[PDB]
């Protein structure tokens, strides 16, 4: 699977912005697909989930109530809606494909995608 | 004679059991090490164990006892390290359903533990013996419990370096599992009783009451994660089930120390307690407050403990050891045949799915309606 990850751009506060992950390559076997994302100056942090055989999600609980993600088999990308922007939102956002079987490794995510740049400011 | 097949089987049954991350177990999977959405362990995973478990039940007994008990141990032993292998490395949606099934063979395969005694332990010291090797259990569980909630509290040890220690724990135990005497005559291959009024009725409560226990066990560490996520407040998941299983161990003793015939006063006493139990599901599913939810699981275990040692007590009073096997053998089978059905109905994801705020409302109205018909079946 290589994700590849478009839609970001700056937005003045209170601008929603949508986000895609053009998942492909492999796109048979792909359980889940949870956005990240990584302020300047920090790590990586949990923003959203989405199953691929149903549509259960879980999104962290500071970006709950604005932030959607909406799987789209169909054409195997996943979008990241977001809504109410702020200045302290400024980050990069990463696709993390939990493409499934049994595995041993350190992170659950097997695959990532390169990063998109969201830069709130007025 | 008696003292080396016995300290070598106390001594496996001591190591195999202290394992420090029982009960940070959901904590630990849905974190920063193995992050799993809740609704991924309370639907998909964990349902996967009684299923497993009852597959893995009857082929085992019969295995048990045509290969001497022993090399069964030994199985038990082998999956404990597998368990505990892929739970620190194997990642995944998929690889805990493998993990679940082989904690179905571990828990499975405990029956060649308790059964091996007789086989090889001369007839006279047969109850003095199986005490030995059941309050070890015991004290192993609440000694590992205990350390659990004072190296994560006291010395801050990752959830992550404590199935490092509780893999080393078993580890260990499959060391003197393969020191154990080769019994040298079984029960029923190498060596209607349902009739009587009390082994059935007797049977029933134990089936249906244990058949709910283990439900609660299972998908009771969401309940305690959903009234205070692990990851915005202090969890003590290890005090409180150091706390329980000392409540029920000596709430068992007391029912072994007390002299009062449980004939006459054996209905009442069970559906009084198995109305305490009803009573305190409630609890941990209508209050918000954590620490009233603890006591729910604190009273249940305590009350429903004091219940099965009862049912035991009856169910064995002229029954032979050769029968209990099989006795204690299908009430333990009809036990999981409840639990899927159960599960099945209420968990399963392709069931009612129902998540754990709501389903704590089942249970305890499962062994609400265990009382009543227990109750208004004494009618004239
Ligand atoms: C890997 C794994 N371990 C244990 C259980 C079942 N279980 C979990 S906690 C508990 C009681 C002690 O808190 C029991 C029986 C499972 N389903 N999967």
């Amino acid at each position: 699977v290589q994700l590849v990850e478009s839609g970001g751009g700056l937005v003045q506060p209170g601008d929603s912005l949508r986000l895609s992950c053009a998942a492909s390559g492999r796109t048979f076997s792909i359980n889940a697909m949870a956005w990240f994302r990584q302020a300047p100056g920090k790590e990586r942090e949990y923003v959203a989930q989405i199953s691929w055989t149903g549509g259960n999600t879980y999104y962290a609980e500071s970006v709950k109530g604005r932030f959607t993600i909406s799987r789209d088999n169909a054409k195997n990308t996943v979008y990241l809606q977001m809504i109410s922007l702020k200045p302290e939102d400024t980050a990069v956002y990463y696709c993390a494909a939990d493409s499934g079987g049994i595995r041993l490794g350190a992170s659950r995510w097997n695959y990532w995608g390169q990063g998109t740049q969201v830069t709130v400011s007025s | 004679s008696w003292i080396y097949p016995t300290v070598i089987l106390c001594l496996f049954g001591f190591f195999s059991m202290m394992r420090p991350s029982e009960p940070f177990l959901i904590p630990y999977l849905s974190g920063p090490d193995k992050q799993l959405t809740s609704a991924e362990i309370t639907n998909e995973i964990f349902p996967v164990w009684t299923y497993s478990y009852l597959v893995l039940l009857l082929p085992v007994f019969v295995l048990t006892d045509y290969v001497r008990y022993k090399p069964v141990i030994i199985l038990q032993g082998i999956s404990f390290i597998i368990t505990w292998l892929l739970l620190l490395f194997g990642q995944g949606v998929k690889t805990m359903q493998v993990v679940e099934f082989f904690y179905g063979m571990v828990t499975a395969a405990e029956v060649a533990y308790y059964a091996y005694i007789y086989s090889v332990v001369s007839p006279e010291h047969y109850q003095r013996v199986s005490g030995y090797c059941r309050s070890v259990t015991l004290a192993a569980y609440t000694a590992g419990s205990v350390l659990a909630q004072l190296l994560v509290s006291l010395a801050q040890m990752s959830y992550f370096y404590l199935n490092v220690i509780s893999l080393a724990s078993v580890s260990v135990a499959f060391l003197f599992s393969l020191f154990l005497p080769m019994p040298k005559k079984s029960m029923f291959f190498h060596a209607e009783c349902y009739s009587s009024k009390r082994l059935f009725y007797w049977s029933l409560w134990w089936a249906f009451a244990t058949a709910g226990f283990n439900q609660v066990l299972n998908y009771v560490q969401i309940l305690w994660d959903y009234k205070a996520p692990s990851q915005d407040s202090s969890i003590y998941n290890g005090a409180v089930e150091a706390i329980a299983t000392f409540g029920g161990a000596v709430a068992a003793f007391a029912v072994g120390y007390v002299k009062v015939n449980w004939d006459l006063l054996g209905e009442l006493a069970l559906v009084v307690f198995s109305v305490v139990n009803a009573g305190s599901l409630f609890l941990m599913h209508y209050t918000a407050n954590i620490w009233a939810c603890y006591a729910g699981y604190l009273i249940f275990k305590s009350s429903y403990m004091l219940l099965i040692t009862i049912a035991v007590f009856q169910i064995a009073v002229n029954l032979n050891v050769e029968r209990y096997a099989l006795v204690f053998g299908i009430n333990t089978f009809i036990a999981l045949v409840i639990q899927t059905i159960m599960t099945v109905i209420v968990v399963d994801q392709r069931g009612l799915n129902l998540p754990v705020s709501i389903q704590f409302l089942v249970y305890g109205s499962y062994f609400a309606v265990i009382a009543g018909i227990f109750l208004m079946r004494s009618m004239y």
